């Protein structure tokens, strides 16, 4: 989906607020902070309703404006409860009479899901490999930036873990893949406005395919 | 036209969450509570600092950390959640390594630790894959010209830690002191290891 959370790229924003070694505070600076995360692992793991996939989606699944003038805790609170009332679990109405006020959700997706690809085509660490150009309107895990682009292996996984586009819907498709480490050169991926030397993109096998 | 949306007050929305849950008795007891202690003193950066600084002074455990980063955390059983594949990527004098999560805050929790407010600012995810070494500058770190950046994007499941360089001002430091040197920032990769003369 490319939905505002792909901002890797964006030109416009100002300066980040940090100074190295700067102090940042608490870990949390709020009393309701912690509670997003851990009512996700409660419905992950405790609960077994949903992935943490499917939790990074239902935020990519807010409206836009939305998530620009929303921090990042509440985010989360925001995604957790729209997946407590897709999944069932819970109501809307509950929400706002439990809050004592208006509790607007996330949109719900206009897409299915991908299954894993069939075309299982292992990569060496040395290769050069060129990212697949393809649009998937559902969750996907890879950044705008790459489509088409080509780059080096620099390391290939050892574990496989299921593929995103699947079980980010909550989709048994997900089958199991490796990821790859693609080392691209900046020129490559931003062309002369570049400030840097390379970038290196966690990428699912399912993504690339053989540059020739 | 572009309007915010009506809503209540964040507290009121976050405990509603939670007044739900456990209403229905969906929330073991102690579980929130438990997680909270688990985020501000168990995932500490302390932890990385401690594998840098080993891997300062044994070469035998350096060489682990950048073959099997997973095992040599591993050895320390200091692994968890949002960190059971962990990858060390290591700063030479011409190489420089810093981590982002552009498409939402993906870091070493169990090592680093929880991500500051910069490092899931909207300004952060955007701007260094893009501009690395203006984004260093203007936080205080100056890269020179022969220095290649190297930016990783925690995209998948692969959870990335950066191994700085050994600041030449140590001559013989033991362990523990080197731990003091290595910041949260120079996990990330953000800031550059120096000798606190004061
Ligand atoms: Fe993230």
């Amino acid at each position: 989906m490319d939905g505002v959370h792909d901002l890797a790229g964006v030109q416009g924003f100002g300066k980040v607020p940090h100074t190295v070694d700067a102090d940042i505070g608490p870990t949390f600076h709020a009393e309701w902070e912690h509670l997003p995360y851990s009512l996700m692992f409660a419905g992950v793991a405790e609960l077994g309703a949903f992935s943490v996939d499917e939790v990074r989606y239902v935020v990519e699944r807010m409206e836009p404006r939305h998530y620009m003038m929303t921090p990042y805790y509440e985010r989360y609170v925001i995604g957790v409860a729209t997946l407590m009332v897709e999944k069932g679990i819970l109501t809307q109405d509950e929400l706002e009479s439990l809050a004592g006020g208006p509790f607007p959700l996330s949109r719900p997706s206009e897409s299915e899901g991908r299954p894993a690809p069939v075309e299982t085509t292992t990569f060496e660490v040395g290769q050069r490999v060129r990212v697949r150009d393809e649009y998937v309107p559902g969750h996907i895990r890879m950044p705008a930036y790459c489509r088409g682009r080509v780059g080096t292996i620099s390391h290939r996984t050892t574990e496989k873990w299921p593929f995103p586009d699947a079980i980010g819907h909550g989709r048994n498709d997900a089958g199991e893949e490796p990821t790859y480490h693609v080392k691209f050169a900046a020129e490559e991926l931003f062309g002369s406005d570049t400030d840097g030397g390379s970038v290196v993109v966690d990428l699912f096998e399912g993504y690339l395919e053989p540059a020739a | 036209e572009n309007a915010a949306p009506a809503q209540a007050a964040v507290s009121d929305r976050a405990w509603a969450l939670f007044r739900a849950l456990d209403g229905k008795g969906l929330v073991p007891d102690g579980y929130v509570e438990g997680w909270k202690k688990t985020f501000e003193e168990d995932f500490s950066p302390r932890r990385g600092a401690e594998l840098v600084a080993r891997a300062w002074t044994d070469p035998e455990f350096r060489q682990l950390l950048l073959t099997d980063g997973t095992a040599a955390v591993a050895q320390y059983g200091y692994l968890g959640p949002q960190g059971e594949y962990i990858v060390a990527v290591e700063d030479t004098p011409t190489l420089k390594n810093v981590i982002v999560c552009s498409l939402c805050s993906c870091t070493a929790w169990p090592i680093l630790g929880l991500p500051p407010t910069w490092y899931k600012s909207f300004e952060y995810r955007a701007r260094v894959v893009r501009e690395p070494r203006k984004v260093l500058s203007e936080m205080g770190t100056e890269i020179a010209s022969d220095i290649e950046i190297r930016v990783y994007d925690t995209t998948a499941e692969t959870r990335y830690m950066v191994l700085p360089q050994r600041p030449a001002g140590t001559e013989g430091w033991s362990q523990e002191q080197l731990q003091e040197i290595v910041t949260k920032d120079c996990l990330i990769g953000v800031a550059i290891p120096q000798v606190p003369t004061v």
